[PDB]
């Protein structure tokens, strides 16, 4: 299976730079071209330029040109981005992708990496849990959640147990109160399993190597 | 730079019904009898997904309920029979030339049947007032359509401001739509009230759906 996986989030300074990377695999590095799109917020897909892995041939959007310079790395099936005098503008999300199967289109494509272009410093977020209280217990499902608030930049993983739980879950995308970001991600359970079996939530924050696992008692 | 207008914008439809988006490539997009124009799929919260390329030609794996037709600058993307796993936001790219172009986008909601919000209100935790803290989180769950009101009531008045609503995109599962409401006070605010009520309005009615809590 054709495979491109991209390298964390970033927070970067405006003025700065930052490069990314994309390590494929699955398939002949050098037999296909590897090409770099960008999308942002409001989500509007735009192409970036694309780079030949062989002689490192590179093409690129006359809009990125200058700010945005492909480079490959044979050796290593990985691919980098560069993005110079960062601006806020050049905080979005960032994909490559390649055309293995030549549909003549962009087939395979990363999971993305999301830039944040600002000044500010990294928080990381207050997690919270929410526990029903003291109600229904009778073979009548049970909402949980947990609040994880105050935090920048983006993102920020919530799981339920790990993952155990994926169904009955409900991740709320973030809201910007102050300058800080705050979100919450639910999760429904049958009356039987809690308060018997343990409910943890378990938020990461990668922008500050932060890792919480908080338990939902009553 | 060629311009790729897609139309409609949005587009609500039951399911088993069918979807037509349309594509307009501001020139042709034609080379050599083929017409490079490819239609990709996103689910929020992930990259997009070719779908059908070179104008007609479904990629490996697509269900055949998609299908692209056109040429020249007037292209297709027709799904039917519309499923739940298709609410969505989709887009056709030209690659017919420097630089490659993706449309507006039009953004495919599932109608369904009316569906009332399962209301589950949390005090705040004893973490959080500890730090002089008191966010009260209201989870308004499954419920259709999409528009819905929130207000929250402390000590049998309604609170205005201080509050955070956060909506789910379409379940791809049951079509429906999901919100966060969050109060946040003080810890000051909240130990000077009793009776924290959230209830939720559908459009106009007149019968709410609330859920309340006392300090004790």
């Amino acid at each position: 299976e054709v495979q491109l996986q991209q390298s964390g989030p970033e927070l970067v300074k405006p003025g700065a730079s930052v490069k990314m990377s994309c390590k494929a695999s699955g398939y002949t590095f050098t037999d296909y071209y590897m090409k770099w799109v960008k999308q942002s917020h409001g989500k509007s897909l735009e192409w970036i330029g694309d780079i030949n892995p062989n002689n490192g041939g590179t093409g690129y959007n006359q809009k990125f040109k200058g700010k945005a310079t492909l480079t490959v790395d044979k050796s290593s099936s990985t691919a980098y981005m560069q993005l110079n005098s960062l601006t806020s503008e050049d905080s979005a999300v960032y994909y490559c992708a390649n055309d293995y199967g030549s549909t003549y289109g962009f087939a395979y494509w990363g999971q993305g990496t999301l830039v944040t272009v600002s000044a500010a410093k990294t928080t990381p977020p207050s997690v919270y849990p929410l526990a029903p209280g003291s109600a229904a217990q009778t073979n009548s499902m049970v909402t949980l959640g947990c609040l994880v608030k105050g935090y920048f930049p983006e993102p920020v993983t919530v799981t339920w147990n790990s993952g155990s739980l994926s169904s009955g879950v409900h991740t709320f995308p973030a809201v910007l109160q102050s300058d800080l970001y705050t979100l919450s991600s639910s999760v429904t359970v049958p009356s039987s399993p809690r308060p018997s079996e343990t409910v943890t939530c378990n938020v990461a924050h990668p922008a500050s190597s932060t890792k919480v696992d908080k338990k939902i008692v009553p | 730079d060629m311009v790729l207008t897609q139309s409609p914008a949005s587009l609500a439809v039951s399911l088993g019904q069918r979807a037509t988006i349309s594509c307009k490539a501001s020139q042709s997009v034609d080379y050599d009898g083929d017409s490079y124009m490819n239609w990709y799929q996103q689910k929020p919260g992930q990259p997009p997904k070719l779908l059908i390329y070179v104008a007609s030609n479904l990629k490996s794996g697509i269900p055949a309920r998609f299908s692209g037709s056109g040429s020249g600058t007037d292209f297709t993307l027709n799904i039917h029979p519309v499923e739940e796993e298709d609410a969505a936001t989709y887009y056709c790219q030209q690659s017919n030339e420097d630089p490659f172009t993706f449309g507006s986008g039009t953004k495919l909601e599932i109608k369904r049947a009316d569906a009332a919000p399962t209301v589950s209100i949390f005090p705040p935790s004893s973490e959080q007032l500890t730090s002089g803290g008191a966010s009260v989180v209201c989870f308004l769950n499954n419920f259709y359509p999409k528009d819905i009101n929130v207000k929250w009531k402390i000590d049998g008045s309604e609170r205005q401001n201080g509050v955070l609503n956060s909506w789910t995109d379409q379940d791809s599962k049951d079509s429906t739509y999901s919100m966060s409401s969050t109060l946040t006070l003080t810890k000051d605010e909240y130990e000077r009230h009793n009776s924290y009520t959230c209830e939720a309005t559908h459009k106009t009615s007149t019968s709410p759906i609330v859920k309340s809590f006392n300090r004790n």
